RNA sequence: AAAUUAGAUCCGUAACUUCGGGAUAAGGAUUGGCUCUGAAGAUUGAGAUAGUCGCGAUUAUCAAUUAACAAUCAAUUCAGAACUGGCACGGACUUGGGGAAUCCGACUGUCUAAUUAAAAC
RNA sequence: AUUCUGGUUGAUCCUGCCAGUAGUUAUAUGCUUGUCUCAAAGAUUAAGCCAUGCAUGUCUAAGUACACACGAAUUAAAAGUGAAACCGCAAAAGGCUCAUUAUAUCAGUUAUGGUUCCUUAGAUCGUUACUUGGAUAACUGUGGUAAUUCUAGAGCUAAUACAUGCAAUUAAAACAUGAACCUUAUGGGACGUGUGCUUUUAUUAGGCUAAAACCAAGCGAUCGCAAGAUCGUUAUAUUGGUUGAACUCUAGAUAACAUGCAGAUCGUAUGGUCUUGUACCGACGACAGAUCUUUCAAAUGUCUGCCCUAUCAACUUUUGAUGGUAGUAUCUAGGACUACCAUGGUUGCAACGGGUAACGGGGAAUCAGGGUUCGAUUCCGGAGAGGGAGCCUGAGAAACGGCUACCACAUCUAAGGAAGGCAGCAGGCGCGUAAAUUACCCACUCCCAGCUCGGGGAGGUAGUGACGAAAAAUAAC
RNA sequence: UCUGGUGCCAGCAGCCGCGGUAAUUCCAGCUCCAAUAGCGUAUAUUAAAGUUGUUGCGGUUAAAACGUUCGUAGUUGAACUUGUGCUUCAUACGUAUGUAAGCGUAUUACCGGCCGGUACUAUUACUUUGAACAAAUUAGAGUGCUUAAAGCAGGCUUCAAAUGCCUGAAUAUUCUGUGCAUGGGAUAAUGAAAUAAGACCUCUGUUCUGCUUUCAUUGGUUU
RNA sequence: UCGCUACUACCGAUUGAAUUAUUUAGUGAGGUCUCCGGACGUGAUCACUGUGACGUGUUACGGUUGUUUCGCAAAAGUUGACCGAACUUGAUUAUUUAGAGGAAGUAAAAGUCGUAACAAGGUUUCCGUAGGUGAACCUGCGGAAGGAUCAUUA
């Protein structure tokens, strides 16, 4: 099969090592995943001793985690924008580790004003001319049960300018942090502070 | 794993710390992977036919151990080749034997018939205190008996006496510069007590200096060092007389030359 | 006589040798269309901090830029990838068959306008 | 048991080689041989081919038993022996050989905190019928082709095989979320909800020297009439951890995650309790369980150490060479593989190339020492099964006494097709200077299985045997 | 220095050499000598070999100093540093310190009862003793397999009855070197202080870094 | 030197011949993986049909039914990658071998021709270098004594 250790592959002087141990199983390699953005496939491969890992060709959904929260909301995966290993992997939309990715931005925002009821980032006020009627069904204060906890915050609720602009579009930049050919999933964190400003300078200034 | 794992083992390749003869067969007892390692074992074809001479063939040992007459550490152990290493109390209540495997000063082991009252507990050293087994704490023993919920002052490099009916600690003997010890594994095998000083080499292989009752100061690795009590404290019964660090000619002068016959 | 080869890119290339060569030696691979991707330039850079007078017009600057500084603008060439059909792709045209020797003249040059271009001069 | 003699001259002293000399587990061969104890033995040439035969199978009272094949008696308990067949395990060890291989194997040292692991022992197992579904061998029955090997069609039936499935999975407790609670504070609640492990991602703590000057709640406590003002006690930077350490590590909590896994099993006894009524519980073992710790190991990497050759001086890098970087892939590190940058890396202290009649090491032969030569060969390690490549199942194999193809050789054929690898043990051809029986048994040493009992040309044991070692007929008075 | 045969023939002989009608060497008879269930021959290999030379050769003439000198790699490199003296006492016989203690201004600071925890170690080669690691082999301890090479057993009370005893089954070269621990500090290299980025000091607070203890809890003012 | 009889090793047209491994290109069996695929064999709904039951409005049991909804897997075959045997071609090595002719060497003294050297070898020898000659050799230039001078000549 594909082999993974140096039976071939000449030495540090430049010299050809000759033959070396006909071909052994324990140094095998496998054909890759190339997990596209097709919805829902997993093949599982029987690995070294007794085990199994999940070769997840064609995934579509991922357990993404806003790292500055301690939250991890599952979304779907929309676009594969940037990748440092290649551009053959961007263009064919293949998911491997840290591809910069675009997810949903919605299951975080509903989680955001659940615990951090402060409305931001706010959309166009022509839509916001009336509520149904949210600001009392948010907290209502009870005089006084569990819920004054929503106002010794507002120290947390000033998420940065370059992230709240990316929430109003309803799609946010994230980053894969799993091994989709191995772990069977494409999870990850999202770009917030300076991982953001690097990977976004990489896009709009290059074009 | 590379087409392993080597179920056979040859005579003149099993150690001569079990005193096997070069003729007598091509093969060797090959202990079946118990608590103790292979080179630190005495498989129960050795202890029954070669030593106690209860048998005379190899077939006359499975006609002993399968009837549950043998009893290693309180449990039965009908394995015909169970490893049964250091201080494993083979408590034969029939026919009332009560051994313990303690190692001789000549690098070898010695048959030591012990008292039946102190047979039912044995002394064993600790290796790694760690979390994770129930609930948080546990330590691993030199034979590997993991025992849960220990004393928080038993660190590594110490020994605890384990009762053979329970699996519970009753006394700990910790590693200070006043405690007599015992060596198992090197050239200094069988020599008993007492500690002087330990040279800590950071990363790795600490050695320690041991002074015998003859004033015979010597040294060995900290891996080989068991511990069997404080100063002039035999907490277990020892075999023949302590492993004095006999001279080479004195054993040829004690009983070989000075011989009544 | 005719056929074979032929453009270009890449790899590779023997005997001899006046060390210049031989040599485009020989021998092989690649080549269309379509969608992108990379690389190779130029020109102003871009200036952050009172308010008189009523931000507005008369209205500031050493340097640090910087590691894609940011837009404009400019030509064209070269590498890469994916898909894609009757393998038809240098699709017409333009366009070397090669090699092992022997003889003569070294070479380029010249000659019998109208039968000899040579080894002759 | 640190020694030398003959041979150059008409004779001499030398240099010098030749010839003698002795050992060789060192091969052949020549002649002869009365014992006897041990005993090497197709390595050299052909890792060149091979007739025949065998070398891997396995059952406990304890996975499944509808055989009259044999046991007994109207009890389903037959619990007997259990053939078969299923399932579980093993067939990856051993045994043979030395073609390949020149820092490669190997030896020592050290590592794996860069991994993985059947077994073995040890510890461990709550957050809607509880007792189940269908379908096959064995078995019956009828068949096919040159051909036994191969297999179809139908009728039956099992489980620790396959599949589903816990009403105590049971909450209080723990604890978010609301909730009938409602007070100038190191302050309080019924209940509705939710909280297996494992994987994945993410977060936060992470092993730790001492006090006040001053200050809002003035609660503990004090003073001012008080609005209150000045102060202040401890439980509060509360997890093993190498005792070399941001070990991403074994632990824990938080926010999720998807998707699986989760004890519908078996022999011997049963009485506590009889209403003999599924009200009442032992000791054992398991196709098995899961996590952690061990163990038999492996596989990589560290630092040194290898023969002949310069009539081999520069090599490597398009097509990975040296590094960076992100990935993929693997059990895991890593140019191992990809993409992008950097231009490195080895070298007269011999790189690179070539040769090898080279498997490496333990060791063997021979000397006073220093040494030279050898090691196919019983032990450890590597390597391979006609030549290469591929691969399935399996904890473990790039397995060949497994498969698949190509190549070379051969085989059967009724011409359609089917199977084969003795460098296992014997045996035959062949090549050769050069090497034995187509024998006997598992009592030994151990190995394997469901495992006191089966199997094991592993192993022991006779036959051949002047390879080699030892004690000693061939006379004595 | 036997007897017949042959006559540079047949042949023998590792080499030197024999044999040409007297052969101590051939071929045979008669004898003799070596080792002996053995011994001869062939090839290889070690010793012989001071003919491969580290121990340990040779180079004027026997084989052999480059025609000459430069010269890098390499190999080798002058001397120099706390050496001892006294005072001693422990110790072979007024003599002998061979263990040590006292002057060369301080061979590392505390507590313990001279003695332990204890803070601090220019370096490498060499060397001491160790650690650490397969067995067989080898060296070889012990032992009447009858002996022997082997073997790892066996022996005793004892001719016994008798879990009735006793002890075995060494220690080492090896697996030479690398690497580790420890003692030494002769020998041999490197190292340091130059108009001082020299040392202790002027311990000045000019500058520091930091963070766990207390600001009840918990926040601000800040030493 | 030459001539006869042998023996070894060279040079050499043939751009000879036979291997041996190692590869560039080319084709290419198989297999892993993958894109589809969906024999047969169920699930299962859609209706129901056989009957009874309720209020014929609805349902219970049978028809391996009718036949549409909805799955579940899954063989052949396939698309693309990747490992890659294998043959065909080219180059590169590393050995071995046939060759007209040519030319050195050795053994073989007993052949021919002459006498080169060693005696002051009758021209002292030797060396380096060039040319010449049937052959040993000769001659020039330079050197050396291994010479036939260790030299006596204020």
């Amino acid at each position: 099969g594909i082999s993974r250790d140096s039976a071939h592959k000449r030495r540090a002087t430049g010299g050809k090592r000759k033959s070396l141990r006909k071909k052994r199983k324990f140094e095998l390699g496998r054909p890759a995943a190339n997990t596209k953005l097709g919805s829902g496939r997993v093949h599982k491969v029987r690995t070294r001793g007794g085990n199994t890992k999940l070769r997840a060709l064609r995934l579509e959904t991922g357990n993404f985690a806003w790292a500055s929260e301690g939250v991890a909301r599952k979304t779907r995966i929309a676009d594969v924008v940037y990748n440092a290993s290649n551009n053959e992997l961007v263009r064919t939309k293949t998911l491997v580790k840290n591809s910069i990715v675009v997810i949903d931005a919605t299951p975080f925002r509903q989680w955001y004003e659940a615990h951090y009821v402060l409305p931001l980032g706010r959309k166009r006020n022509p839509k916001h001319a009336q509520k149904e009627d949210e600001n009392d069904v948010l907290t209502k204060k009870r005089s006084e049960k569990v819920m004054k906890k929503y106002l010794e915050r507002q120290k947390y609720g000033k998420v940065e300018q370059a992230l709240e602009d990316q929430f109003t579009s309803g799609r946010i930049l994230a980053c894969i942090s799993s091994r989709p050919g191995q772990c069977g999933r494409s999870d990850g964190y999202i770009l917030e502070g300076k991982e953001l400003e690097f990977y976004l300078k990489k896009i709009k200034s290059k074009k | 794993m590379a087409r392993g794992p080597k179920k056979h083992l040859k005579r003149l390749a099993a150690p001569k710390a079990w005193m096997l003869d070069k003729l007598g067969g091509v093969f060797a007892p090959r202990p079946s992977t118990g608590p103790h390692k292979l080179r630190e074992s005495l498989p129960l074809l050795i202890f029954l036919r070669n030593r106690l001479k209860y048998a005379l063939n190899g077939a006359e040992v499975t006609k002993i151990v399968m009837q549950r007459l043998v009893k290693v550490d309180g449990k039965v152990r009908t394995d015909p080749t169970y490893p049964a290493g250091y201080m494993d109390v083979i408590t034969l209540e029939k026919t009332g034997e009560f051994f313990r495997l303690v190692y001789d000063v000549k690098g070898r082991f010695v048959i030591h018939r012990i008292s039946a009252e102190e047979a039912k507990y044995k002394l064993c050293k600790v290796k790694k205190t760690q979390l994770g087994a129930k609930g948080v704490p546990f330590l691993v023993t030199h034979d590997g008996r993991t025992i849960r919920y220990p004393d928080p002052l038993i660190h590594a490099n110490d020994s605890v006496q384990v009762d053979i009916a329970s699996g519970k600690i009753t006394d700990y003997i910790k590693f200070d510069s006043g405690n007599l010890c015992m060596i198992t594994g090197g050239r200094n095998l069988g020599r008993v007590g007492t500690v002087v000083n330990r040279e800590r080499h950071p990363g790795s292989f600490d050695i320690v200096h041991i002074k015998d009752s003859q004033g015979h100061v010597f040294a060995t690795r900290l891996t080989n060092v068991f511990i069997i009590g404080k100063g002039n404290k035999p907490y277990i019964s020892l075999p023949k007389g302590k492993g004095v660090k006999l001279s080479i000619a004195e054993e040829r002068d004690k009983r070989l030359a000075a011989k009544t016959h």
